[PDB]
């Protein structure tokens, strides 16, 4: 059994918001410019300290201690970089034209182009991060929508597990309460769940490109990655 | 695997 | 303005029904085996041709002439290869363990090994194949998935005709759920049920990534030619 | 001048 299918709505919201990892800080010396390799330096340095507290977040997601270990590890590596991405993207909402990696790292596009093949992608979180603000996204809905990328990107590479889909089920049982609870009409909830539903594709779509340029990075040897990052890359596979 | 470890950590 | 807007749930599957694609052939001689040229040749043959359909059916999807031309492109750039692929893997349903490319090109998970990378391809749109066959995916609903491919894929890398794109996709979201009231489902199933179907296209979003490049790493390699559709279609992702 | 274009404007 799971103590996660008989959580209430309110129960699964509450246990989301409490397992919220930390604000991270960038090692940023704002007393060197910026170099294609400095800024790579600082962006993979902060991706591997937050990715510790991925690993402690998932592990409160409920549910997810209910798996094998190797369906944990399966899912982590399937969603890392997706789960960076939605927690920036949220993190840089009421920055418009900004990315908030950290609260002493607020970069613009303009400071993207440092990297190479890099200021694509910003763009594509800058307008991600833009569709968020004109949907108004809230907290709660937020905190819904990063697990379900933690249970479900990874779930059609099991190469059934129904207990994922359970879970999968609840959140959205738990997203349409939150709606509901809003004031949103029973159309403009479904609408809505379409709406955030939908934007879950293009951070896949975002996770892909962002993984193909950090490959090239590392074989480009702009920058040394973490042995932690160095297997997040290699579970995913590229050229 | 760090991932393994740091998941039973 | 538009009329795509005022259709009725009814209306808009009957639209998209009609507007399907045929159903393509391979030029498949079963008479000689497979090299790794060869079966990729008739995979991107087949491809090229299911191409120029598909920009035809995309004209006949409710609120589509109504973008400008520039946006029609994106669109259809952007969303092409997942296109393809969800209409593979709603043909191979009632194949399990299949990929049904054509009613006379039928291949086997083991034939995919014939391309180099292309297994774990394969394996994926099999799985997404399963998924559909677990799920009871409807003709009715699977029209409508492909729709909201197709305007959904490339809205948010473009005048708020975003705007418009998104009330369509409005549209079609009503549609899926009436069509899910219309099986006999409660709320709570319709809710789930379109979730699950949603949270798919995340899956075939991400084939896609990876298709797009093996087909580029074939085209740098040469090992067979791409048509000039499928080379420009090919171009728009990098 | 993409063949895409064309098709569309066909
Ligand atoms: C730097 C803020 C902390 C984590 C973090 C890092 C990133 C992101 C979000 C983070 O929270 C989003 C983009 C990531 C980027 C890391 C480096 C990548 C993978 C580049 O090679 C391509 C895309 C870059
Ligand atoms: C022969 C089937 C007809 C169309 C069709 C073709 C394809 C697909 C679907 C089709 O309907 C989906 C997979 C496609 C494949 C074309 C070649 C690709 C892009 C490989 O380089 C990687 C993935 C391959």
């Amino acid at each position: 059994n799971s103590l996660a299918l008989s959580l209430t709505a309110d129960q699964m919201v509450s246990a989301l918001l409490d397992a919220e990892p930390p604000i991270l800080y960038s090692e940023y010396d704002p007393t060197r410019p910026f170099s294609e390799a400095s800024m790579m330096g600082l962006l993979t340095n902060l991706a591997d300290r937050e990715l510790v507290h991925m690993i402690n977040w998932a592990k409160r997601v409920p549910g997810f201690v209910d798996l094998t270990l190797h369906d944990q590890v399966h899912l982590l590596e399937c969603a890392w970089l997706e789960i960076l991405m939605i927690g920036l993207v949220w993190r840089s909402m009421e920055h418009p034209g900004k990315l908030l990696f950290a609260p002493n790292l607020l970069l613009d596009r303009n400071q993207g182009k440092c990297v190479e093949g890099m200021v694509e992608i910003f763009d594509m979180l800058l307008a991600t991060s833009s569709r968020f603000r004109m949907m108004n996204l809230q907290g709660e809905e937020f905190v819904c929508l990063k697990s379900i990328i933690l249970l479900n990107s990874g779930v059609y590479t099991f190469l059934e597990k129904d207990h994922i889909h359970r879970v999968l089920d609840k959140i959205t049982d738990t997203l349409i309460h939150l709606m509901a609870k809003a004031g949103l009409t029973l159309q403009q909830q479904h609408q809505r769940l379409a709406q955030l539903l939908l934007i879950l594709s293009h951070i896949r779509h975002m996770s892909n490109k962002g993984m193909e340029h950090l490959y090239s990075m590392k074989c480009k040897n702009v920058v040394p990655l973490s042995d932690l990052l160095l297997e997040m890359l290699d579970a995913h596979r590229l050229h | 695997k760090i991932l393994h470890r740091l998941l039973q950590d």
